[PDB]
């Protein structure tokens, strides 16, 4: 479930915040 | 802007 992530975060039109508000916050 | 790739390390290595 992160595939989508790393191929999406090459999409700036493609609205992508999983990957640091889900795949980010985790650090806290 | 990538930072569940930089820090997943338990996660997106072999959590998936």
């Amino acid at each position: 479930k992160y595939e989508i992530t790393t191929i999406h975060n090459l999409f700036r039109k493609l609205t992508h915040r999983l990957f640091r508000r889900n795949f980010g916050y985790t650090l806290r | 802007v990538a930072r569940g790739w930089k820090r997943k390390c338990p996660l997106f290595g072999k959590g998936g």
